[PDB]
RNA sequence: GCAGUCUGA
DNA sequence: CGCCGCGTCAGACTGCA
DNA sequence: AGTCTGACGCGGCG
């Protein structure tokens, strides 16, 4: 027939990590790697939901270069360590976590104040280093539902931050030579995807092909 | 040879008096045959096609 | 006849059987090398860009 | 034909052999793709003539290096041709041009 | 006259447009050179040289 | 798979050494009745043969005394 | 010459390029950020590196 | 936030028999591009369409050939028949055939009609009669496809035989011969970030663009099957 | 098998 | 003054005993 | 052996 398409045959997922897969799709029509893998690329690094951080008032800074005494990075670093936080948020679109911390040593992430529906992924996530043992460290942190990535050069004594929203981190794709039956044309798509925790791999991938094909339901052929 | 000898003798036939020197298609090449010229020694019988 | 069955075994065939490829003039020692055949359907040989 | 050429095409596809160029001006009187029949003009013809040139146009040759010769006629019927104009394209000349 | 004969067919002077990659769909960061070519295909097949 | 020999360099401290072990192993393995002590990937006798020598289970001296003890054994096979 | 023409021109800078100045958390979000088209591959950037 | 717009087919202009323009809208900020250019490698590369692919013409053995009276060549006749555009209704394969005589061209308009087959367009030369008395008569067997399918790779089909004089065409069975698209910012009713996407395709004219359009997005949204569910 | 010619890298 | 050397691989076409 | 010859290189080396 002219409108049967092979479809993915051999889909191997390889677990590097918790958060790190490799899924092979084997095999395509020719240049159909590239139509699928282009496709949940953009849609998983621009358009995927979650929720992070934009947003953070730390008690004694007023702008993102004055330094704060007792904590051994500058603000900018703080804030660079806010923007990896993966957090999850069930109920709401806008949270603001707390996170007071007196003393000696390491801020994970363990130490925010609790929120019964905000869970933290990893918390053992370092945030700052205090070294004076009088040094309190007291800021609010914003934590938001949006969708994509919004440097803070675009939404522009608060402090602004990337909002990472997307759970995922990193998603590459490589399209090579698969065979059947001595048609070497076909296509071969190996999807190396990484998500900050929030999502297991595979679940962001399902879910960006499920946010493709609900985008094209008013034009199928049932 | 002997085991040829006994071979030939099993299924029945041996070979004939002539061998295969037909005009062959090189490998690779395939095409359409638009043109046979034949040409034939003055004195020699001339086949049906000629 | 070249059966489909043929290719199948030519496929086992070379799986760790390198071969030897040449460019003359072999100046020098680099001028031949051994790679392990990727069967393509071409009829040009497919030659890594660094070598 | 090139889109960009220097000129010395229309030169060099006639000097050579490859096309048919007509040896008399008249009027193509018949156009085949193995024939072109002119009619020669009326004072262009020696007394005493039929007055017609016949173009046998060469088709499916085999050239020294295995690749085709072969001659399609480029005017169409009733068109009126000039002496030394292209009659038949050959092998890699395009309306009279050499397009390689 | 190169940048003239371009000007009267609208076409870009500078002789280079913007292209887009037909895989990712995305536009090439800089322009492209792009024209017509006229190109040769010699008597080197590859049917004649494996 | 094997894509470079360099770990079964340094166990046969010569390249032109590991050349006649592994082709002696891969011939024990190809002609002989003997079987490879790594597990078959789908490899060819020379890569399981490399794939030995790398992880310390082959060398000359393993290869000649496995030979020696099964000339001993078939030779202890005569009554 | 194309490899070393390639990554010579990721490698390079330039002064006013899109996105330039901002704070990344190391490699993998320069690549989001270009694949997105939210950085040029010459932002001058301050990216955490291990 | 996590609910999406959704494109619909807003508009389609016909420009000429050949060229059209599809309007989806509205897409969210973003989709404009993935959309845009997913469509565009489906149809360019897997519409169906119907394609000469194989010609008999009575008197004639080999492509490498005249017809008396014939202005072309055989060769010539059959690459102006691969440019035959053709649609069928209810067949995956028709043979149609042409008879004409007498001096002058003989176009796609002179092709014996049948009730399924519609020629697109009628005023495609096919070849010249320079003689009162020639006359050519052919067979034409249009086929449907999909991508290309040259002759050489057709020869596979080694049934009980094939004649001499049953002249291979090559098959480019795609209809679609131009697709370019632009994400234009378009509003809703109160709305700033939606886009439109205007797909503007150029057909042989044997493809409705609707259709066309409709037939990419069934192709994505069951090749995304597999990643819906990945098991 | 050889000689001549041409060509390619 | 006579003798010894003067890159490699390859494709094609003739004519020759 | 008569050529209605060819020669028409070069640079070391012994």
């Amino acid at each position: 027939s002219v409108t049967e398409f092979l479809k993915p045959r051999l889909v191997d997922i390889e677990q590097v990590s918790s958060t790190h897969a490799k899924v092979t799709l084997e095999p395509l029509e020719r240049g159909f790697g590239h139509t699928l893998g282009n496709a949940l690329r953009r849609i998983l690094l621009s358009s995927m939901p979650g929720c992070a951080v934009t947003e953070v008032e730390i008690d004694g800074v007023l702008h993102e270069y004055s330094t704060k005494e007792g904590v051994q990075e500058d603000i900018l670093e703080i804030l660079l360590n806010l923007k990896g936080l993966a957090v999850r948020v069930q109920g709401k679109d806008e949270v603001i976590l707390t996170l007071n911390k007196s003393g000696i040593g390491p801020v994970t992430a363990a130490d925010i104040t609790h929120d019964g529906d905000v869970e933290i992924v990893k918390p053992q996530h370092v945030i700052c280093h205090l070294t004076d043992e009088n040094a309190s460290i007291s800021m609010r942190i914003k934590v938001q539902r949006g969708r994509g990535y919004v440097p803070a050069s675009t939404r522009i004594g608060r402090l602004l931050v990337d909002a990472c929203y997307s759970p995922v981190e990193r998603i590459a794709y490589n399209v090579e030579a698969a065979r059947v039956e001595q048609r070497t044309d076909l296509d071969k798509l190996v999807i190396e995807m990484e998500t900050n925790g929030t999502i297991d791999p595979e679940e962001a991938i399902r879910r960006a092909a499920t946010i493709l094909a609900e985008q094209l339901e008013a034009f199928v052929d049932l | 040879t002997p085991e040829e000898k006994l071979l030939r003798a099993i299924f029945g036939e041996k070979a004939s008096d002539v061998k295969d020197s037909s005009l062959r298609v090189p490998n690779g090449v395939s095409g359409t045959v638009i043109d046979v010229q034949v040409f034939t020694r003055d004195g020699v019988e001339k086949d049906k096609r000629a | 006849r070249e059966e489909a069955v043929v290719w199948d075994i030519l496929d086992e065939v070379i799986r760790e059987h390198p071969v030897l490829l040449n460019r003359a003039p072999t100046l020098h020692r680099l001028g031949i090398q051994a790679f392990e055949p990727v069967l393509i359907e071409g009829k040009a040989i497919q030659l890594h860009p660094l070598v | 034909k090139p889109l960009v050429g220097t000129g010395m095409e229309r030169a060099v596809a006639v000097d050579s052999g490859v096309t048919a160029v007509a040896k008399r001006g008249g009027v193509v009187q018949y156009v085949d793709a193995s024939r072109i029949v002119i009619k020669v003009n009326e004072d262009e013809m020696y007394p005493g003539e039929a007055g017609i040139d016949i173009y046998n146009l060469t088709k499916y040759t085999r050239s020294n290096q295995n690749t085709c010769i072969n001659q399609m006629p480029c005017v169409s019927l009733g068109e009126p041709v000039e002496r030394g104009d292209v009659l038949a394209d050959g092998p890699s000349t395009d309306l009279g041009e050499l397009a390689l | 006259e190169i940048k003239e004969l371009l000007k009267l067919g609208d076409l870009p002077t500078s002789g280079q447009i913007r292209l887009y990659d037909g895989r990712t769909g995305e536009q090439f960061e800089r322009p492209v050179t792009v024209g017509y070519m006229y190109m040769l295909k010699l008597n080197h097949l590859v049917d004649d040289k494996m | 798979a094997r894509v470079t020999v360099q770990d079964a360099v340094e166990k046969i401290g010569n390249r032109f050494d590991l050349v006649l072990v592994a082709a002696r192993r891969a011939r024990q393995m190809q002609v002989g009745g003997k079987d490879p002590l790594v597990p078959e990937e789908n490899d060819k006798t020379t890569v399981i043969a490399l794939r030995e020598i790398e992880e310390g289970l082959i060398n000359n001296q393993i290869l000649d005394v496995r030979e020696r003890q099964e000339q001993q054994e078939q030779e202890a096979a005569e009554l | 010459q194309d490899v070393v023409l390639g990554l010579y021109y990721m490698t390079r800078d330039c002064v006013n390029a899109k996105g330039e100045g901002m704070v990344l958390t190391g490699p993998k979000e320069a690549e989001r950020l270009y694949r997105s088209g939210l950085a040029s591959l010459h932002a001058r950037v301050k990216v955490r590196i291990t």
